[PDB]
């Protein structure tokens, strides 16, 4: 069970980890999250109490280095950092699991909530999409844009996502305008699977991945872009069995996960009334269909 | 963005445009079967692609033959159109291609975009403007060319006559809208307007009478009369007590 030290919390802030969260006071004896479940990547962020523009995080794997956090007074932020040195890592922590100086990471035995946000997410494939290189860990923040948003700007601070466009030469082949447009098979299963994901793994991993940032951050690039690879899946006649059956699963626990009270702002009502009851695959999502329906009927 | 009233002017610029109406691309007789159910029949049709500067009209002739063995031919024929203006601006020289084109339904909107990839410069754009282009029909000779094809076919006409001689290509586009919303509100009436005076004919390379200015004066007034008598006939609206302003606008509108 793995350990994410802090130096202090010198500015009071909301600390989430994962789908948890709690409040900690400016100068509380707070000195970071133990029991941190090893063998899925985790989240940890901030929304600061004087002012909630301030919504970043690092998404990290902790089998990958040992990783704490400090407040810098200069950029004004929790930072993640690398300890180098084991043994001074170990010591550190060891020292305030003794002072109690630590919150448990509150995972409940019965509760798969986290792998089945996350069941196909990879660090390696994040470092891919949040682009710099000398961390093993990545930073998210409320404001970054997606390279799609800066082509309709700053190339180093962007979400990498795979761009989808359904009316560009990509998504179309010249002679099967109305084919390609009306049913996106060839858009998926050629270019998007077998020419840039190579299997829908990556795929889902990069859907599962934007859901979360749009999720925690707020990040509006992370919800088209959640959005798009759901329509593109339904938008499509011709889907293998095991990615639709897999697709209804994650979108259940997604739609699961959702607050409630931020439901008007992260689900696009012409996407999922499409998705739900229009699509080739509106029959295919039993699960989310349910919860939906369940859940969200006014949105529908 | 999308053409409006917000500038009408810019129709008779120099930017090379066209509008495309597919009103007339998928037409159907509806009938009884011998077990009484219903059955359609399609008949020619054809693609309304016209420049509104020179009046140039690329009259793409829809041969039944397209039809054949195709399901959900009213989502089919937005793109065939769509394909077929794609192939007419690919067949024009560069410096004929054009800069923008007006779509008549916003429903020709996607199919289109989707053909003209291709031309990222290419706008396609919609129109607020209520055209009377579904008309083109009641023109005897695009009706007789239309309906005598036995294939594809592409027939180049200008519908301006020689008026742009006489006329600017505002006016001449307000005299095509007149005659066309007349035919389409009254095709009989309009007809008799325009042929009741055997001494003006057609000439064979024309599509129109041979009137004169005043002549045409005349004709657009009982046009003019013929929309309003009808705009009284289907509202149950005494026209007499109509003023030039109230006129003005029923036949803008």
């Amino acid at each position: 069970m793995n350990t994410v030290p802090f130096t202090s919390a010198p500015i009071e802030v909301t600390i989430g980890i994962d789908q948890y969260s709690f409040n900690v006071k400016e100068n509380q004896p707070f000195h970071g999250i133990k029991d941190i479940p090893i063998g899925h990547v985790h989240v940890i962020h901030f929304q600061h109490a004087d002012n909630s523009s301030m919504r970043y995080g690092y998404w990290f794997d902790c089998r990958m280095g040992n990783f704490y956090i400090q407040y810098d007074p200069k950029d004004g932020l929790y930072k993640m950092m690398e300890e180098r040195d084991g043994a001074k890592f170990e010591n550190i922590v060891h020292n305030f699991k003794e002072r109690q100086m630590m919150v448990s990471y509150p995972k409940i035995d019965e509760d798969d909530t986290w792998y089945n946000l996350t069941e196909f997410v990879q660090m390696d494939k994040i470092r891919k999409i949040v682009r710099k290189d000398e961390n093993q860990f990545s930073y998210v923040d409320s404001s970054m844009t997606t390279v799609q948003e800066n082509e309709l700007s700053d190339p180093a601070h962007s979400l990498n996502y795979t761009v989808i466009n359904f009316k560009s030469r990509e998504a179309i082949r010249p002679g099967h305008e109305m084919e390609d447009f009306l049913d996106k098979s060839y858009y998926l299963n050629t270019v998007m699977l077998q020419g840039i994901f190579k299997n829908s793994s990556n795929y889902f991993g990069e859907l599962q991945f934007a859901f979360l940032n749009a999720m925690f951050f707020g990040n509006y690039g992370s919800s088209l872009q959640w959005h798009a690879m759901i329509e593109l899946i339904c938008s499509s006649a011709t889907v293998p069995k095991h990615m639709l059956d897999k697709l209804d699963e994650i979108l259940y626990y997604q739609i699961k996960t959702l607050p409630e009270q931020y439901s008007d702002i992260l689900l696009n009502e012409r996407v999922w009334n499409i998705c739900l009851y229009s699509s080739f695959q509106k029959n295919s999502l039993h699960n989310t269909e349910k919860i939906m329906e369940n859940k969200y009927p006014e949105l529908l | 963005g999308a053409m409006n009233s917000s500038n009408y002017a810019e129709l008779f610029n120099n930017d090379i445009k066209l509008f495309v109406d597919d009103t007339n691309v998928y037409r159907v007789t509806v009938h009884k079967t011998f077990e009484g159910n219903v059955a359609t029949k399609a008949i020619n049709g054809c693609i309304f692609t016209l420049n509104p500067k020179t009046g140039h009209l690329f009259l793409k002739i829809i041969h039944t033959s397209v039809w054949a063995g195709q399901k959900r031919l009213s989502q089919l024929a937005k793109w065939k159109t769509a394909e077929e203006v794609s192939a007419l601006v690919r067949s024009l020289p560069k410096e004929e291609q054009p800069k923008q084109i007006i779509v008549t339904r916003k429903a020709m909107l996607d199919p289109l975009e989707v053909h003209m990839l291709d031309f990222p410069n290419i706008a396609i754009r919609p129109t607020e403007l209520r055209l009377p282009f579904s008309a083109a029909m009641s023109i005897d000779k695009l009706s007789d060319v239309v309906m005598k094809a036995t294939e594809p076919q592409m027939v180049l006409f200008n519908i301006y006559d020689d008026w742009l001689d006489r006329i600017s290509s505002y006016t001449a586009f307000s005299r095509l809208t007149l005659l066309l919303r007349a035919l389409k509100t009254n095709e009989e009436s309009a007809k008799m307007i325009l042929l009741s005076d055997p001494t003006i004919t057609i000439k064979s390379y024309h599509l129109w009478p041979s009137f004169t200015d005043e002549q045409w004066i005349t004709i657009e007034s009982q046009m003019r009369d013929l929309i309003l008598t009808e705009y009284g006939r289907k509202y149950n609206v005494n026209i007499s007590a109509l003023t030039q302003t109230e006129i003005k606008d029923i036949i803008l509108g």
